[PDB]
């Protein structure tokens, strides 16, 4: 009568079974999207038939299924946090954390003690890690050969997504937004359009920082040296965000009186507006017409309908400020705009700046017919924007495919002779889990993954450093050739990442759950 | 070997589920198919033929079996003919990847190999079909007669024809856009009268009555979408209601869609109340606060003609606007009349509409198909891996169709199609089966004819899907 | 009804299963009696209670248990084999077959046809023999230095025996008898005699062919220039071996006519005996005392009771014939003897030999308590004799105790790098199983195998080929240092036969049963 | 863990067979030791404290099982005592290793273990031994009839003692031979008289008679062993005897008594006056004619000798055996002083044949009875009483009884189970313990606290020396060197050797296999 009534604690032998099967499911689950081949999945929820869908992203399975193993619970925290920082490897992290549990287990039945294990890939790792620091090959001149890196890596991203098939257009895309950049690798400055109509190919760009909102009815197409000020406040009536307040009305008179004394509120705001010397304004709140010819009248733009992420970004595009409270006069800096134009573009009006202070931003215009298909494009292009910033700032650059994967695992393998003896069978068993992402990409391309595999062994064994797997003529070429690259900074993290994993499973003996409430 | 792990169980859930839905239809092809009897839950008993019906009274629970329920409404929006024999091809090539799986091979593999097959099958269909013209209204009757006498209503098909044919060359330019809207043209279907009569309307009509409004005619309008105190109440209701309408008429607008009815009358504004939004997407195209004028349309002459069997109708003529747009009265005696009549002109605009996007023309009676399992053999010999069993199976899966046709004309199924393969080898596809006289003939001197876009899109629909399914790995229940 | 009234075939995949457990079942069964350490092992027959009996030896055990299945008939064959052609090296054979099997039960389980299993072997075992050459030391001066590694042959073929207390004086023992020699491996001019009485270290070493038996009753000890002549045929009795014939007698007087004629007739044989003049006789049967007399009085000495072994041995030795006909002169060859002594060792009369033909024959004698420490003395010094013998054939040496099963392994992991990618799995399952020996080894002797084991792997993985496994201090060292070394020829046997007994079991998927007459 | 193949059960279930028969034998240890009632399978039953005697009727079909009682067999062989202590020592030690296999120990370890404290174990038990010289007679008589105090007859050990004395000094040199043979001393026993009475005969003594031979008694008799049937003519060969009338009823009888008239004077030649013929089965040894005939020779004629007897005969006097009458001569007969029947009052008629005069050490003792029963139990004491004057011979030493050397044994281990590294340490530590099991059942049949006395003992042993023991038979802890209880050396040091090395021999077990 230990633990009963909800209290549920497994022993050595279960809460050992139980954390690497609730793990090594959740690894399995996910391992058929690995890939640009990689197999699709269907996503259904129980009660309603309203969430079906197809897709073959990893990150998406994994936020939208449940877990209720605390052990695989942590897999699948350290898989959101890939997605949400590096953009990139997200099904790489769970795979590889997988396979190193899947194998891990196989150690215990022949009696090594986990601390055993933990010491042996600790050592393994900074053999691992150093070999792609010695293949790691950077451009400090050579632009030439640096955007063409970038359009690798974003091609390389875009695969096996809803865009693979027209990417070839979109690393233009994705590339020129990042080269104009040229500088810190905030992705705030670069907006993002969704537009319905046209096709995938239609997707346009635009370098003058193009809003997707449109502002007023009649507003000023042009406009010289245009001050920026956001402020957030309601520009359109009274009670804003004012629940429970209500007015008394006896006729028709006193509706009038609200009209008056909401004009005499409204006023009282423009005043308080055109005080600071502005030329433009930008609220969050949508504005009324009447405060719009205020605006007009005196040759200040109304901008409305503005979002949390339009004020986070209007500031450092156009280099101005928040400023909630326009109350207290000239105490807040102004942006710098040279020209604000209006640009159609998806039958839709929408803001274009121009010379800008820091206008090194861009704006990419989506296409699609619906959606659900600009929701999953803007999706692969941001994953393709975090990567590319990520390589302005280290512009190390190894070899994807396959060719670092295998280049690790022959490192641990060297090391593997000169060791003590139960950490010799530890690291073992760390290069095999390495050789799993290669044998996996080419399970699901339908290719023999023992002959392809294999052969990598023997390719790395004696030089060949740039071997790896080619998927389009399912054979070994060069990866330098071919144009298969990816940043240095995701393999590290996908590595680090994957061994902090997996090393916190094995420091878990047993798993104590206490009676649900 | 071992395979623990199965996932082709799923695979083989999702083939056999599939499968059946299409063994169910595949009785109901052709005109001499046989008919199929489905009853409601409450009891009560109907019988029809049609496919696209019965798809929706099945109740499918299984997620890959819905998708042929969605490939079946896809066919219908685009080509909007052949429902039954999508369904059919879908259903024989999931089955001839049952036998491909068991030899090991991958499905990427097999469906790279459709997409193939796919692009070399509408090369085929497309230099043996026969070029028309669309200025030509000649063809554009024959054929459309032609289809339309399998339909349900053969006597009346020669006058419902020119209705649609004069109603889309009045709407589309000639030989020039490659597009047409369905929705630009409105059939409007009465009690009362008979099918002899018809109008077709450059404007637009409708359903409503102006009641209780009393103005019933408006010229040149401008139309647009939107106890003391107890008197006084009276009193301040009207002046809200008129508040708003004197809004309405600082910008002129005359008529309006939707105490109230005499101030409108004192302003000589249409009542027009009640209506679709459907059918506001038709008056869309064709002409408070925010309530101005440049959102306004425009009108010549608005009136409602009260006939004796087309009911009370509300015409106006010369919009005045830029767009291209008719509407079709119809009249019949029951409502059994006018419904068969205006399903035949849904009918007669989706063969118009597919010989506006392809002008060509095609055998029947199961010619497309054989003729397309002849090629892709020979095709097939040429190409080298595993895309050489892959493509045969794509073509042995389209035997099913022309089999299927002389099974319900009472001949042998296995003599027919083993037959008419070695008259296309010889010969063209004139080749096919013909219903009417229960025998093999010559299909173009039948004039039974379809147009290109309904083949090409079944094919490319279908095996859309079929490349869908096979990559499907499991299916996981979320919550 | 296809297969019925006995005859039986087991399908594919379980004829698979019935080859390789039952080729498992006899290779598990030995794993326990292989090294010094190893564990012993009883054996009761079905009915007899008297069978009780316990023994380590791995040959002993495989030849008393009958096998079923036909897949392992094959097995027990080719252990049978190396016992009578080699004698050392039984159990060594039969566990590195199935751990060749062992490991190729789970390449099919990957999809890997057999064949191609059978092509990596076969590549793998070219690499195994050429390291055996270059890791062997011959000795082609020096003898000192070859005499002294033939008493590590002893100690080595010795170990795991009852023998072990006192083997350090039959180091000795067997390499004296084998030096004096000189010749072919024949052992049958190596006499072996069993007696009780005494200890162990008591065993002497006689080089004049000390025979087995006693003759006669009173004989004499010592005569000059003896004869030899060996007959086969009853000096005893009268009607020797036959069975059915009768003599008829009327009276009392022909009573004693059978009597008197009986001992005519052997005194007959004894005049036909002495026309050669010879000094010396020798039969196959006993010898009664009146023609031991008739030999004693003329100067002849009985010999009796002379086994097939012994006749077959006088004849080389003393350079005579069988002569079973010695009726008549002059139609045999006799022998040639110098001095014919008596020993008495172990409470018996043994028969000395000297100046005889033949100087390289010798003879060990055997003392114990028992008749059991006897004959297992015997099997113990047979084979360790016939070892030696291909010692002074091929002089070539390598380094036991696990030193050169870790070399061969270490050159098949080293050519999986250089071949093709399905002839890479099997090399690396075929180099696993030559590890698994010095594993064995270590589990028999309480240690710990995953530690020794691992140690040797990374000592010849750089430099340092001598190391090896110390049973006695439980710890790794130099295997020249601590004099330890096993033959070449040995070595090279046991690796082929077991090479070539695992690629017939792997070959055969099918098993078609008749039925038993 | 896995542990596909899985030696332990094997080990488990040696273990449990063997420690149930030392769970059973364990209550008849000791004087005091409990009784057992024994049912055979046809119905009869009996009541006896013997150990090895129970053991014999267990028929144990366990191999475990069946090598204790080889063990027991051992024990009587050597020192001749001990039987039930070493069936003890051997399941308290597997029980103890049972606790050592579940913490991970590999059996190949403990084996070797034991073999350093069989090592320590035979020089703690040395040094405490008080060393006794081999020519004292006045020591060993006390020894052989302490020893017997304990047996059945407790009356008779006095006089019976001297009496085996002086037969083991007259074929054994004193301080000489390390090793004595039993097998040449024999007892004789008869009814009538009592077991005070006994007579040492350097000559053989038989229970037969001179019948029917009439002589009775001969000087400077020639005695020879006559292993061939006299009787009628037979013969191993087929034959027949055909008799038809009266005419042949007559050649066949004159025939009879004619052959073996013809065998008689073969030994009248050779001068034996005393014929000792082997008693056998398979045809007459001798007929009534041949008895006739022997008589007018004046020839000592004596039959139905058992084959113990012949190889006795050969030995003492220097006979010879004879298997046919044409070897019969000079050279196989013996000869001896006196050859005669000695008739005493109650001691039956024996025949006493003294003064063979050759070489040879031979002894034979004749103890008289009355009943049956009473005889029988007057031979096993006189064994019992070689047994313990043989372990006096071999080694020379006395160690005090009472479970006296199973405490010092346990205490000085313990001691050496500290100095030592390694595995060592648990499992001496646990052969230790191992050895309190005897003293701690002698207690508990004495009527004691087992628990409790044993505890008390350890500290005596520790200030004191091994005086400190357990008397059964005043139920308490007091001197044994004071209360007469004194056993050999050679007891304790082979109960230790033999039980160890079948400790080391079940450890080694993995599996059993049938085969056929």
């Amino acid at each position: 009568n230990i633990f009963k009534a909800g209290a549920d604690e497994e022993r050595a032998e279960t809460a050992r079974l139980t954390s690497f099967i609730g793990a090594i499911a959740i690894g399995d689950l996910v391992k058929s999207t690995l890939g640009p081949k990689g197999m699709d999945k269907i996503l259904l929820s129980s009660g309603r038939d309203a969430s079906l869908m197809v897709t073959n992203d990893g990150a998406t399975i994994l936020k939208n299924i449940g877990v209720d193993n605390p052990a695989a619970k942590v897999l699948v925290d350290m898989s959101r946090v890939q997605d949400d920082e590096v953009g990139d490897g997200t099904t790489s992290v769970t795979v590889l954390a997988a396979e190193l549990l899947r194998e891990a287990e196989s150690l215990i039945a022949k009696k090594i003690h986990p601390q055993t294990i933990i010491a042996g890939w600790r050592e393994a790792t900074k053999a691992a890690r150093e070999a792609l620091l010695s293949s790691a090959v950077d451009h400090g001149s050579d632009e030439v050969k640096f955007r063409q890196d970038l359009m690798n890596i974003a091609g390389t991203t875009l695969s096996s997504k809803l865009l693979t098939h027209h990417k070839d257009h979109f690393t233009k895309l994705a590339v020129e937004a990042v080269l104009r950049l040229k500088g810190s690798g905030n992705l705030e400055a670069i907006h993002i359009i969704k537009k319905l109509g046209g096709s995938l190919a239609d997707s346009y760009l635009d370098e003058g920082f193009l809003l997707d909102k449109k502002i007023g009815v009649n507003q000023p197409k042009r406009i010289e040296n245009a001050k920026i000020l956001i402020a957030n406040t309601g520009m359109d009536t009274d009670k804003i965000k004012i629940f429970g307040s209500r007015v008394r009305v006896d006729s028709t008179a006193k509706v009038a009186e609200i009209e008056h004394a909401e004009k005499e509120k409204m006023k009282e705001k423009v005043e308080r507006i055109l005080k600071h010397g502005i030329n433009c304004f930008i609220n969050r709140q949508l504005i009324y017409n009447y405060p719009e010819q205020l605006f007009g009248a005196a040759g200040v733009m109304a901008i409305e309908h503005a979002d949390f992420a339009g004020v986070e970004r209007l500031a450092l595009v156009t280099g101005g400020e928040i400023a909630s409270t326009f109350d207290h006069p000239e105490l807040v800096k102004l942006g710098s705009c040279k020209l604000i134009e209006e640009v159609m573009i998806g039958e839709d009006k929408l803001i274009h700046f121009s010379g800008v202070a820091l206008g090194e931003a861009c704006t990419i215009v989506l296409r699609g017919a619906t959606q659900q298909i600009l929701d999953e494009a803007e999706r692969s292009l941001h994953d393709a924007l975090c990567v590319l910033a990520q390589t302005v700032k280290d512009s190390r650059t190894v070899y994807g495919g396959g060719c670092s994967e295998m280049l690790m695992a022959h490192a641990v393998t060297q090391l593997a002779n000169r060791t003590p003896g139960k950490e010799a069978v530890a690291m073992e068993s760390y290069a095999k889990a390495l050789r799993m992402l290669p044998t996996i990409i080419a399970d699901n391309a339908g290719y023999d993954s023992a002959d392809l595999v294999a052969q990598l062994r023997a390719a790395h064994s004696e030089g060949n450093t740039t071997a790896g797997l080619d998927m389009r003529e399912g054979t070994i070429g060069d990866m330098a050739i071919l144009g298969i690259t990816e940043s240095f900074q995701v393999k590290r993290q996908v590595l680090l990442s994957a061994a902090e994993a997996a090393e916190v499973i094995l420091r878990v003996d047993n798993i104590i759950k206490a009676a649900p409430r | 070997y071992q395979d623990r792990d199965k996932p082709a169980q799923i695979r083989f859930s999702n083939i056999s589920a599939a499968k059946a839905v299409a063994d169910a239809i595949r009785t109901s092809l052709g005109p001499k198919g046989m008919d199929k009897m489905i009853q409601d839950g409450k009891g009560d008993v109907t019988i029809t033929n049609d496919g696209a019906t019965i798809l929706k009274q099945m109740q499918v629970l299984h997620p890959a079996a819905r998708m042929l329920v969605e490939l079946s409404k896809a066919q219908d929006i685009e080509a909007g003919d052949g429902t039954t024999s999508v369904v059919i091809i879908a259903g024989s090539l999931l089955d001839s990847c049952t036998k491909l799986l068991q030899k090991g091979i991958h499905p990427t593999i097999i469906s790279e190999s459709f997409q193939k097959a796919l692009e070399k099958g509408i090369e085929i269909l497309t230099d043996m079909s026969r070029p028309v013209e669309l200025s030509d209204r000649e063809t554009l009757l024959n054929s459309a007669t032609t289809s339309l006498n399998s339909k349900v209503v053969s006597q009346y098909s020669s006058l419902l024809s020119p209705m649609s044919v004069n109603a889309v060359m009045k709407v589309i330019d000639p030989a020039t856009a490659t597009s047409v809207d369905l929705r630009d043209i409105k059939i409007v279907k009465k009690l009362g009268g008979t099918i002899d009569d018809c109008e077709l309307v450059e404007g637009l009509v409708l359903t409503q009555k102006v009641s209780n409004s009393g103005i019933t005619r408006v010229e040149k309008a401008k139309i647009g979408l939107i106890y003391a105190q107890m008197d006084r109440v009276l009193r301040e209701e009207r002046a809200y209601i008129l508040n708003l309408v004197k809004q309405i008429k600082k910008t002129g607008c005359n008529v309006l869609l939707i105490l109230a009815l005499h101030f409108l009358n004192k302003m000589k504004i249409m009542v027009i109340k009640d209506i679709e939004r459907e059918d506001i997407e038709f008056i869309c195209k064709t002409i408070i606060d925010q309530f101005t004028a440049d959102m306004l349309g425009s009108a010549e002459l608005a009136e409602e003609v009260n006939l004796n069997g087309s009911g009370k109708l509300l015409k106006i003529t010369g919009c005045a606007s830029p767009g291209k747009t008719v509407t079709i009265v119809v009249r019949g005696s029951n409502k059994l009349v006018i419904e068969e009549a205006e399903r035949s002109i849904h009918d007669a605009l989706c063969v118009i509409r597919c010989l506006v996007k392809k002008r060509a023309l095609i055998a029947g009676g199961g010619a497309p198909e054989i003729e397309l399992a002849l090629r892709l053999t020979e095709y097939s010999r040429t190409l080298s891996g595993m895309e050489s069993y892959c493509v045969r199976a794509f073509a042995d899966a389209m035997e099913v169709i022309p089999s299927t046709l002389a099974e319900n004309a009472g001949l042998n199924p296995i003599s027919t199609v083993t037959e008419l393969r070695n008259r296309h080898a010889q010969g063209e596809k004139t080749a096919g089966i013909n219903v009417r006289k229960g025998g093999i003939s010559n299909i173009l001197e039948e004039l039974v004819v379809q147009p290109l876009l309904v083949s090409v899109s079944a094919l490319t629909l279908a095996t859309e899907t079929v490349r869908s399914i096979l990559k499907i790995d499991d299916v996981v229940n979320t919550r």
